[PDB]
RNA sequence: UACUAAGUGGAAAAGGAUGUGAAAGUGCUAAAACAGCAAGGAUGUUGGCUUAGAAGCAGCCAUCGUUUAAAGAGUGCGUAA
RNA sequence: ACCUCGAUGUCGACUCAUCUCAUCCUCGAGCUGAAGCAGGUUCGAAGGGUUCGGCUGUUCGCCGAUUAAAGAGAUACGUG
RNA sequence: GGUCUUGUAGCUCAGUCGGUAGAGCAACGGUCUGAAGAACCGUGUGUCGGCAGUUCGAUUCUGCCCGAGACCACCA
């Protein structure tokens, strides 16, 4: 309920994480100095009520697959996912795999190879 | 009428000194009474006023945009001039290459090297081509951002004197101008319309009845403001629109944001 | 109520009815009613 | 006017449309057919109109063969006439459908579309239209 | 021996029909068939493009891959998101 | 080309009007791209009603004004 | 329904019964011209109404169609 997909930076725009009872400023310096190692990259946040909704968050374990996209020698997004540019290594997929490995729900090398592959299959680039 | 507007213009300027915080002008570019105020009632007890003790009566107007005009490449040109008046004859054979580009404006180029025409009729033909870029076919809107490359011409004997090149000159521009199917252009301006999100579908629902651009929304730093690119004709009922859905909760603001090429919905109507 | 000379399940949810064997179909939105064949 | 080039006589009897097959009883080029359960005069109207409703619905993979053409006439006596002239002028063709037979085949697209495509144009026509599949 | 619920019989067309009775091909099911009901229905996934914001769900490329009876870029609804 | 021409009173205007709904209004009601007002569409529905003047022989038709609305088809386009 | 005609260049016109598409004007260049009128040479335009045949070959010859033009079609 209320899930917000947002970047490392700020907190402000976001109505999805604010929009439930949390005071911007007080936890968007938190974030924003916490998270200032991981400013750049998407982290997927949800939240719950802990008594009246003051102040109840938490971050999921951030996943690669925005990562993916500069581990597959890209810059930008590409809207097709037959379009092939450059060649990514194996120890790049086994990385992400481990980096991933507290992230998915699950937790084997293969099970989260194969969730990359599928989400990347559609990215545009087809894993190693 | 002539008159009414003259007493508009009393009522007005007299009203002003009751009610200041409207402007009133006379438009350069429609000829129109433009009367600036903040709102719908206030307006028709502006006009009320105005009716009642100032007496004047007129109905209603439609504001309008300027819808300037651009085209595209001609063949060369192929102007001809040849009638007996100004005091003697006049002859006279042009052909320039005359390219619109919304890059560069009035660039005049000159190649005479057999000598086809002398110095003397190069600046006549300049200006004339200059004083008649700002007339268009379509309807009479200004055709700006066109260059000029003399390549031909040929006058008579004693006869011919400078006006002809001129003439000729505005001919071959009026036909080059038939000949390439112009096409308008309209301001589209941004409009930051402002509401807490209380009234975000009804701003969606009233932008899309223009046929709209919605996209999505963004927050400045206590508010939701959306950024809407609209087309300056249909703002001044949109003002009413958008007061009438959001019950007189939101404000905007009206600034040139680019010049677009109308669409073609607008372009059908200049086709006579 | 409308009248036509075809009933079949225009939307997912325009179910047909005989009711007095009498033919109507009713969905959801009350647009989609008929009544004939 | 779907006119025979060369016609020896425009002024024949009508035409007494009902009759089974003379032949192509069966689909050979497409894969869906139309059977008629009842003979009938077509005018070149009502042909063009069946026509473009197939191919507006028919996809660019698709190709579509005819069966018949209109190898008859018909002509019209105008209003307030005294009975017997002779005949009249062949106003249009006449495509004659005797039942039985096929006169438009579908092949080289989804079955759907097919089948959608005879189900729309089926009511273009007063004959009653039947649906056939590919045959040999 | 059967049908009918229209007084059809005892007036009619195309078309429509989840109509009734019957016949045959085949499937599932008492280890419990379709249900309803009680439930889960997750995950990369605002996958990436699009318009600062279009991201289960305007749309587009792929349209998959995991835990797994099962989970679909989701079955639809609802948003500019 | 059909009974009827050793006659089948036919145009128009007024009067009797009557019937029917494939209802124009009044009415009930459903739905809506039906905020209200103002609507549109549709089913039922004949109980009742559906204006007057100028012009042309004129019902036709034109115009003007007006009413909840100022219906249409039939009776030898009824009525010597 | 017949009796027939008409449609050709940007305007109005002919159309070697098959052997071409044509001036003038609309409009352009040049030439002569006390000036200017003046006249001449020639730039340019042509599904010859459309579709089919016929024809060595079609605008022409034939048929059909479309747009237009005139002849009658409810009585003792």
């Amino acid at each position: 309920i209320a899930k917000i997909n947002l970047l490392g930076g700020q907190a402000k725009p976001g109505p999805a994480l604010a929009s439930v009872g949390i005071n911007m400023g007080e936890f968007t310096k938190q974030f924003n100095e916490k998270t200032k190692d991981k400013q750049g990259e998407m982290i997927p946040c949800v939240i719950t009520a802990y008594n009246d909704k003051s102040f109840d968050f938490i971050l999921k374990t951030t996943p690669v697959s925005i990562l993916l996209k500069q581990a597959a020698k890209l810059e930008k997004g590409a809207k097709n996912a037959k379009t092939i540019v450059g060649k990514i290594t194996m120890a790049k997929a086994k990385e992400i795999a481990q980096y991933k490995l507290v992230d998915l729900n699950a937790n084997t090398v293969e099970a989260a190879l194969k969730m990359v592959l599928g989400t990347a299959k559609q990215m545009g680039i087809e894993v190693i | 009428t002539k008159a009414d507007q003259e007493k508009m213009s009393i009522a007005l300027s007299k009203l002003a000194e009751e009610d200041p915080t409207f402007k009133t002008f006379t438009d350069p570019e429609t000829g129109q009474t433009i009367i600036a105020g903040m709102g719908e009632l206030h307006l028709d007890i502006l006009v009320d006023r105005m009716r009642r003790e100032f007496k004047v009566e007129v109905n209603v107007g439609a504001p309008q945009v300027s819808f300037r005009e651009t085209f595209n490449k001609e063949s060369e040109v192929e102007g001809k001039y040849i009638k007996q008046s100004g005091g003697r004859g006049q002859y006279g054979h042009v052909k320039i290459r005359f390219e619109p580009n919304k890059d560069k404006g009035f660039e005049f180029v000159d190649k005479i090297v057999g000598g086809r025409i002398p110095r003397e009729y190069i600046k006549p033909v300049q200006a004339g081509l200059e004083n008649a870029m700002a007339s268009g076919p379509l309807a009479g809107y200004p055709m700006i951002d066109i260059k000029a490359t003399l390549f031909d011409g040929s006058f008579h004997e004693v006869d011919s004197s400078e006006m002809a090149f001129k003439i000729a000159a505005s001919l071959a521009l009026k036909e080059a101008g038939k000949v390439c199917s112009p096409v308008l252009l309209e301001p589209i301006m941004a409009i930051e319309v402002t509401v807490p999100e209380q009234y975000f579908g009804d701003t969606m629902g009233d932008i899309s009845s223009r046929r709209g651009l919605i996209e999505g929304t963004e927050q400045r730093d206590n508010v939701q403001v959306i950024k809407a690119k609209v087309p300056l004709k249909e703002m001044f009922g949109y003002a009413t629109d958008l007061r009438s859905f959001s019950q007189g909760r939101g404000n905007y603001v009206m600034q040139f944001s680019h010049y677009a090429e109308t669409p073609k919905s607008v372009v059908n109507e200049i086709i006579a | 109520m409308k009248v036509r000379a075809s009933v079949k399940p225009i939307c997912k949810d325009c179910k047909i009815i005989k009711r007095h064997q009498i033919v109507r179909v009713i969905c959801k939105t009350q647009k989609h009613k008929q009544r004939q064949g | 006017m779907l006119q025979p080039k060369r016609t020896k006589y425009r002024k024949p009897h009508n035409v007494s449309y009902e009759g089974k097959a003379k032949g192509n009883s069966y689909v050979a080029f497409g894969e869906y057919g139309l059977v008629a359960t009842k003979g009938n005069w077509i005018d070149a109207r009502a042909i063009e109109s069946a026509r473009i409703a197939i191919s507006k619905c028919l996809g660019k993979t698709g190709k579509m063969w005819i069966r018949i053409f209109p190898h008859m006439s018909k002509t019209k006596k105008p209003l307030e006439v005294r009975m017997g002239s002779g005949k009249g002028n062949p106003e249009f063709w006449v495509a004659v459908v005797k039942q039985g037979t096929v006169m438009f085949e579908v092949a080289n697209i989804p079955e759907s579309q097919m089948i959608k495509a005879l189900t729309r144009a089926g009511h273009k026509l007063p004959v009653t239209w039947k649906i056939l599949k590919r045959e040999e």
